[PDB]
């Protein structure tokens, strides 16, 4: 019985970043409704001098989930995980085959 | 625009 | 100039055999999935191991390999102070500064 | 089958 302390509704991105940006940590974070699309979730981080900004989704089933990068085709989507690790703990980047 | 799209 | 990742239609025993018989991490291959027909599936190796990731197509046709989902709003958050939101940067979430 | 399913 207790409320979320990050849960700051439907403020702008504005203020949102305007109010990250006098933080002092790496990682100071609020959840704001998106603007961009109703139903959506944003998660506003403070990282350097910089706010950025990721997409949160809620689906069907009341799930919670990060949105993911998506690519036109599986030749970009190989490459693009030769960089980016394919497992979420293990760190595991895409090698051509040898011999 | 969101990093993660 | 043809890509050397794509086998297509193999069956997953020799996907696993060829790469197990690689020596790094990383080794993969690109296969048409006969268990799901127009499917595609991701095969890695991984110590003594082949790990396999099923590709999969939105509603706008885009490929990816999943999400992470989470029962709560919450438990997203908290799981995200040891785990970087960011597969790119190094962003662990912490409290507001009040 | 999948690891990147559940």
């Amino acid at each position: 019985m207790k409320p979320h302390p990050w849960f700051f509704g439907k403020i702008p991105r504005a203020k949102a970043e305007e109010m990250l940006s006098k933080q002092r940590h790496d990682g100071a974070f609020l959840i704001r409704e998106s603007e961009s699309a109703p139903g959506d979730f944003s998660l506003s981080v403070k990282f350097g001098n910089d706010v950025q900004h990721f997409k949160v989704l809620r689906d069907g089933a009341g799930k919670y989930f990060l949105g993911v990068v998506k690519f036109n085709s599986l030749n970009e989507l190989v490459d693009y995980h030769r960089s980016t690790s394919v497992s979420r703990n293990q760190q595991i980047f895409l090698r051509d085959i040898e011999q | 625009s969101y990093v993660n799209v």
